[PDB]
């Protein structure tokens, strides 16, 4: 590793933000991420039990300490999906509207 | 407010309610067919000939009931995790950029006596 941040440590509402942001985009990033993470083909096919199969990958990856932002970013970079990295970094920030 | 960037415009990122089902059918009018067909490409759960039966099953009330329950057809697939994000890809195919924000009620002055 070379940074600090567990994706599993984020609140349920922030995981929903990822699970929604890719939902109205090109063919869900879970397919490209599963291949890079070394996820078995039968596990990918078991996660299609729900109409949002991306949520099933993100949730079942979050069950283990391998769910670091540092490992997630490395995999997104290998599949040329830095577009999603920027969109998430623009939500993982502070605000003061009131 | 949880919101995403789409076409350079902010839009609230949540499941569509009964308000959205009614405002949709009332605001698309003729575009009800087009959004339905565009949502087939964006959401494979709706790519079946649903529109063909929906048009006939809801022909009794017209464009209103036709489009009112078309919006429920997406919420039926998940509704907890389904959000306007998938619906906006259908409006993006028909350049309905202003409609995608008007749908959630963003037509208002966000607190400006109306």
């Amino acid at each position: 590793k070379g940074d600090g941040g567990l994706y599993s440590s984020l609140p349920p509402a922030k995981r929903e933000e990822v699970e929604k942001l890719l939902n109205g985009s090109a063919g869900d990033t879970w397919r490209h991420l599963a291949g890079e993470l070394g996820y078995q083909p039968e596990h990918i096919d078991s996660f299609t039990h729900e109409a949002c199969p991306v949520r099933a990958l993100l949730a079942s990856w979050a069950t283990q300490d391998s769910a670091t932002l540092d490992a997630l970013l490395a995999a997104l970079r290998r599949i040329q999906r830095a577009d999603l990295v920027e969109s998430l970094c623009s939500e993982s920030t502070a605000t003061s509207p009131v | 407010a949880q919101t995403f960037l789409f076409q350079g415009q902010p839009v609230v990122n949540r499941p569509l309610s009964l308000k959205d089902q009614q405002t949709f059918a009332r605001s698309v009018g003729l575009k009800w067919r087009k959004v339905g067909r565009s949502l087939q490409r964006g959401c494979r759960a709706l790519r079946d000939p649903a529109l063909d039966s929906l048009a006939y099953e809801y022909e009794r009330e017209g464009l209103y009931e036709q489009a009112f329950q078309l919006l429920r057809r997406f919420v039926q697939a998940e509704g907890r995790r389904a959000t306007l994000q998938r619906l906006v890809e259908a409006l993006e195919e028909n350049e309905l950029t202003s409609l995608a924000e008007d749908l959630l009620g963003l037509t208002d002055p966000n607190g400006g006596l109306a």
